[PDB]
């Protein structure tokens, strides 16, 4: 929704999603480019925690 | 020659005038003529690594170092096994030894070394026809302290895969394959580490341990008393008593080596061969006296922490008068450089420093000092070059004076009216005026630093506009500052 | 008390520092009946002596 | 006489000084850079964290 | 009955202690605990009764 | 090997034990160890044993 | 001096100007090198070690691509010390057997005075002449390299950006080699590919810039990889601490009484003088030198002379030294303030200790990590993370995409900048190919002229 300002409202659940959506999409590219096991477990560890 | 050799208890011998770069040459003579080893006692271990690139130069025995552990006093770091497998070796040659030169720095010297009697109670010989059972042989690798592993790469580890037993022996650089049959050894192969195929077979081999300290049960049971005699225990999974009573060891655990043993570490002076000859460099009653007094500051710094708490240093080092009184049982010659007076067991050798030779492209002529020295000179010359390509980085610099240096492979083939090149990595050079050689190396091309750049002449442009600095200035008079621009001068304050 | 508690700035170099000198609040740009009529703060500008 | 005031002035003094403090952390890195003989002292000082 | 809980009987066993407390890991050493607890409560910079 | 079902090996000793069992044994982390340990898992059979 | 100002609009296209280079040099066919077995055989021989089973396939995907009519480029993205410059060598010695004048390529003075050595040793049996410009040579000797060069008597030409001045013109050019090319920039990395268009460019990195790194896993360079560890080269250890003198002095002093050098990289000329004469009171002990490119030749030259010959240990060094200088008795960097610096340059600092048998750490002090920025935690957090041998391709990996590689036509190696995809670019080049080929239009380069 807006704020009649121009400006969205946060709607912190969008956050989150987008948040969910950013860390799954880096780490299907980290799987792709065959990322060694540190930065992969790095990133799986974040994805847990989104 | 100039000078006899020193063959008794602890009489010494000084010999003097040594300049830079002579030191290695003398070694080199000494350890061609002395039926015996020479551990030369480097007095910093630099100095050492520098001994180690100049003597292997002159001379063609074995010149060797002893590799230290790389860390610190009481550091946290372990030593990284493979130089423990450099340093076992050779103090197992050590007892045994009959030409050439090893190298201790004195913080080396100081160290004490194992007992001996685990270097030949955990070290083995094993040659074709040994009725060794697969499961002793496992267990006699486990009690002497290897790892058990599946891709034995490195130093201190074995695999073994039904009758098909691997290890990489501490002795050798490479691993061998046993190849088991009816509880009997059938080959002894060396196999690659990047191939996994089979080399060549060896009749007999030598096997060495893992670390300098013995790990199996019974050492540790040793090591769990040792320590409750010693120190006290607290229960925390990060104690290094109940850190090596799981099985596994600290970082620096070589620290804690006393521990293990239930006998005194010997000075390493014991593992000397019955006829070596100590040589000097420097001054030893300053560098061990600095060596004590730093790991006795760092001691008391790091004596604290409860967990993981420190032996004495007397427990893992020779005191300074410990090691000068066992300095007395061997004989010793002392280079030093400087002018030793007159006696017996004091020799001098005349070893002048180089003249003033340098190049630079200043004047017309650069190589004006080498023209000139090179002709006025009776003896031969040579040339002493680090590298290949600096032969000839120096081959076409001697060719503006009309010389080109013959390539020599020992100081001694030098003719009387000779110019010579020889490689190696000796740093300055010397006059012998005993035989009158000159040795002239590549840092005596260069000379001092050419530091001339203090100041420019910025005096000029001043002209009236300047005023010779009369400070009669009024207020609001325009004033240029060349680094800023132009300003309007307000007056005189003061100011923090 | 704020200056003197912060200043003089020493850099971690070690050749210069800032030290402080006074301070001076400027006039205000609007006063107070147009400040309110604008919707816009009444506030003076600081202007320190570095 | 165990509870205290904090008045206006005090509380605007210690925002005012927590606002200084990252001031302070800026002009020091901009100070320990090198080359300082082109620099004035509104280069490396900036009014919006204050 | 504390000096009877006390685990330690010197200076420099409180100072590690107190080091230890404060900082898990970091493994001690002697001016690393010493000039942590003149900082703490006796450095003028770092511990201010107003 | 001397590994047990469900022991968990800090990141040390899983060098530890992958040097020295290096064969087909499965340690692994996270969810997907997690998961598989579900999913290796028989309600029935454990409930009587239980 | 009005800086303020953005300037113009691009006072030049490179879009055309790159595209016309590229589709000069895939028209054309390059030279196609003859190779000599038992006379190269003797220049392997010269070499006084054994090459690593995947060195050894590097060097021979260089000769087999040399060998070939097609005009070779190639990246040789192999991780620090391990032997990347041999497989250079090796390269240069097939194009020089056939006299075509190699050109090597270096981003610093320090990086053409070493190779300079390096080649000169390597090359000391053969009537192969070496020669280096640069401006550590002078005014006089310049021209006479030049004039040298345009004769056609230097046979390998060593030298730092001065070899794109347009001045620098040689006669019969068969192989350039650009080392370390993640510090040159587009431009000057086609200034020399321009003038002779069917060069083989070969190019040696450890961590390329984004854009040449998915130029070459995407198929318009090829790519050879050196993971595999030399001798005995260890990992070197990584720690990431608040600085600390107590810190400082300790690892200064296990790297001296261990007997190595240090490198302590302050990356400030205006305080490098105070910084090493703090820390020469901080440790006594050490002797303390200073080396960076802002002061005169004939004393930075003799200073990194005298830091070979092990007359001191400790050397308060710019990044002069983050491009390959190779010094094995150094074996302990310390890092001032490694907040800024990219992942690059902190991988390739870190590369300059090791290469030998010892073990070497790296020591990375920061300020307080509240005071840091967050691209400065993910980047050490990042370079931390990865200490383990070969590690050089996977931190590359990362850092392209982390910044993105950039415009694949125009400039700009790293960044996103919306760049064109590749099958947009290979249909520009092929028809600018094909519109080359029938008409023959003249390089532009020569228009230039
Ligand atoms: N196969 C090998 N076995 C043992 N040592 C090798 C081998 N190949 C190279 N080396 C040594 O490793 C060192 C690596 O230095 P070099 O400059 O040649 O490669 P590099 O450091 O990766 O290149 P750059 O300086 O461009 O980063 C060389 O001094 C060389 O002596
Ligand atoms: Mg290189």
């Amino acid at each position: 929704v807006p704020l009649d300002g121009g400006r969205f409202a946060t709607s912190d659940l969008n956050d989150l999603y987008r948040r969910v959506i950013n860390r799954n999409n880096r780490l299907k590219r980290l799987l792709d480019l065959a990322a060694p096991d540190i930065i992969v477990r790095n990133e799986k560890r974040m994805l847990q925690e989104a | 020659y100039r000078y006899t050799l020193p063959v008794k208890a602890g009489e010494q011998r000084l010999l003097g005038e040594l300049t830079g770069a002579a030191c290695a040459t003398l070694v080199a003579e000494i350890a061609e003529r002395h039926a015996g080893p020479v551990v030369l006692i480097a007095p910093d271990m630099q100095n050492a690594l520098r001994l180690h690139d100049e003597i292997s130069q002159f001379t063609d025995q074995m010149v060797m170092n002893l590799a230290d552990w790389e860390t610190l006093p009481y550091d946290s770091f372990s030593p990284h096994q493979d130089i423990i497998s450099s340093r076992l070796s050779t103090l197992y040659q050590l007892p045994t030894m009959q030409r050439g030169v090893l190298i201790v720095p004195v913080n080396t010297l100081m160290q004490r070394v194992c007992p001996h009697s685990f270097l030949h109670g955990h070290a083995l010989v094993m040659k074709k026809g040994q009725r060794l059972s697969r499961d002793a042989l496992r267990t006699q690798l486990d009690s002497a302290g290897y790892r058990h592993v599946d891709q034995v790469m490195e130093h201190g580890e074995y695999a073994t895969r039904g009758a098909l037993l691997d290890l990489f022996p501490m002795g050798s650089e490479l691993p061998y394959r046993l190849d088991f049959f009816d509880d009997e050894i059938d080959s002894l192969r060396v196999f690659d580490v990047d191939s996994q195929r089979t080399l060549e077979e060896v009749e007999a081999i030598n096997l060495l341990p893992a670390h300098e300290f013995p790990t199996d049960k019974a050492a540790i049971e040793l090591f769990r008393s040792q320590w409750r005699d010693t120190f006290e225990v607290k229960r925390d999974p990060e104690h290094i008593y109940q850190q090596v009573s799981k099985g596994t060891l600290p970082a620096g655990i070589e620290y804690w080596q006393p521990l293990f043993f239930s006998e005194p570490l010997p000075p390493l002076f014991s593992y000397f061969p019955a006829n070596t000859l100590l040589v000097n460099t420097g001054d030893l009653e300053t560098s061990a006296e600095r060596f004590q007094a730093d790991t006795l500051a760092r001691f008391e710094n790091r004596g604290v922490d409860p967990m993981r708490p420190l032996l004495p240093p007397q427990s893992l080092w020779l005191r300074v008068d410990e090691l000068f009184s066992e300095l007395k049982n061997w004989p010793r010659v002392q280079l030093k450089t400087e002018h030793l007076p007159t006696k017996a067991a004091n020799a001098n050798l005349g070893f002048q420093k180089l003249p003033d030779l340098a190049v630079q492209a200043q004047q017309k002529a650069p190589l004006d000092a080498l023209r000139k020295f090179l002709e006025t000179f009776d003896g031969p010359v040579v040339f002493s070059v680090e590298s290949e390509g600096r032969r000839e980085a120096l081959g076409e610099l001697l060719a503006r004076i009309k010389i080109a240096p013959q390539r020599i492979m020992r100081l001694d083939e030098a003719s009387d009216r000779g110019r010579y090149l020889m490689i190696g990595a000796a740093e300055h050079g010397f006059v012998d005026t005993v035989r009158n050689l000159a040795l002239i190396c590549e840092s005596d091309l260069l000379g001092e630093r050419v530091a001339r750049r203090r100041q420019d002449s910025r005096r000029t442009i001043n002209p009236d506009t300047l005023i010779r600095n009369l400070a009669e200035l009024h207020i609001g008079q325009p004033v240029v500052h060349l680094e800023h621009g132009v300003g309007r001068y307000a007056g005189m304050t003061t100011l923090e | 008390a704020a200056f003197r508690s912060v200043f003089p700035i020493q850099s971690y170099s070690g050749n210069s520092e800032l030290q402080y000198v006074s301070y001076r609040l400027g006039e205000p740009v609007f006063d107070v009946q147009e400040c309110q009529i604008r919707g816009v703060t009444y506030s003076a500008p600081l202007r320190v002596k570095l | 006489g165990n509870r205290r005031i904090r008045s206006v002035g005090e509380m605007a003094e210690n925002q005012f000084r927590v606002g200084l403090v990252r001031v302070e952390r800026a002009v020091k890195e901009r100070l320990s850079l090198g080359d300082l003989d082109t620099l004035m002292p509104q280069d490396m000082i900036n009014a919006k964290p204050i | 009955e504390t000096l009877r809980v006390d685990p330690t009987n010197d200076r420099l066993s409180a100072l590690v202690e107190i080091y230890r407390m404060m900082r898990p890991g970091e493994p001690p050493t002697r001016e690393a605990a010493e000039s942590l607890f003149e900082n703490l409560f006796f450095s003028e910079d770092r511990y201010d009764l107003s | 090997t001397n590994l047990e079902r469900q022991q968990i090996l800090t990141e040390e000793q899983y060098l530890d034990a992958l040097e020295e069992f290096g064969d087909e044994f499965d340690a692994k982390m996270g969810a997907e160890a997690i998961q598989a340990l579900l999913k290796s898992m028989d309600l029935e059979q454990e409930c009587e044993q239980l | 001096s009005r800086a303020r100002q953005k300037a113009a609009e691009k006072v030049r296209d490179v879009a055309a100007e790159l595209l016309d280079i590229y589709a000069q040099r895939a028209a054309k066919e390059g030279f196609a090198f003859k190779h000599d077995r038992e006379q190269y055989q003797l220049f392997c021989d010269s070499f006084p070690f054994e090459t690593t089973p995947d060195q050894a396939q590097a060097i021979n995907a260089v000769l087999s691509d040399m060998c070939q009519p097609l005009a070779m480029d190639r990246l040789v993205c192999g991780d620090v010390g391990f032997g990347k410059t041999e497989v250079a060598m090796r390269a240069a010695f097939l194009a020089v057997d056939n006299h075509k004048q190699v050109a090597v390529l270096v981003p610093t003075t320090l990086l053409a005075q070493q190779h300079y050595d390096n080649f000169r040793d390597r090359f000391a049996n053969w009537p192969v002449r070496i020669e280096m410009i640069s401006r550590f040579r002078s005014a006089k000797e310049q021209t006479q390299i030049l004039a040298e060069v345009a004769e056609g008597k230097i046979d390998i030409l060593i030298g730092t950006h001065k070899l794109l001045q347009s001045d620098v013109k040689f006669k019969d050019l068969g192989l350039l080699i650009v080392d370390e090319e993640h510090r040159f920039g587009v431009r000057h990395k086609e200034r020399i590919k321009a003038m002779r268009a069917n060069v083989d460019i070969l190019t040696l990195t450890a961590t390329p810039i984004p854009r040449t790194l998915n130029m070459a896993m995407s198929g318009m360079r090829d790519l050879s990889i050196i993971a595999t560890p030399p001798a005995r080269r260890l990992a070197v250890k990584t720690f990431v601490r608040e600085y600390d003198s107590m810190v400082v002095r300790e690892a200064i002093l296990r790297e001296i009484l261990r007997g190595g050098q240090v490198y302590y990289l302050y990356n400030d000329v205006e305080n490098i003088q105070k910084a090493a004469e703090r820390l020469a009171e901080l440790v006594p002990e050490a002797r303390i030198a200073i080396g960076h490119g802002q002061m005169r030749e004939r004393e930075l030259e003799r200073v990194m002379n005298d830091f070979h010959h092990q007359r001191f240990n400790v050397l308060v060094c710019t990044t002069i030294i983050e491009t390959g200088i190779d010094i094995p008795t150094a074996n302990t960097i310390i890092i001032e303030r490694a907040d800024h610096f990219g992942l690059a340059q902190l991988h390739q600092l870190r590369g300059r200790v090791g290469r030998s048998h010892h073990q070497a750490y790296a020591w990375l002090l920061t300020p307080h990590p509240k005071a840091m920025t967050t691209d400065a935690q993910k980047r050490l957090e990042a370079i931390a993370s990865l200490e383990d041998l070969g590690a050089g391709f996977a931190l590359a990996t990362h850092d392209l995409e982390i910044r993105g590689a950039g415009e694949l036509l125009g400039e700009e190696q790293s960044g996103s900048m919306e760049t064109i995809g590749f099958s947009l670019y290979m249909e520009l080049l092929e028809n600018a190919v094909d519109a080359l080929k029938a008409g023959r239009e003249p390089s532009l380069e020569d228009l230039t002229s």
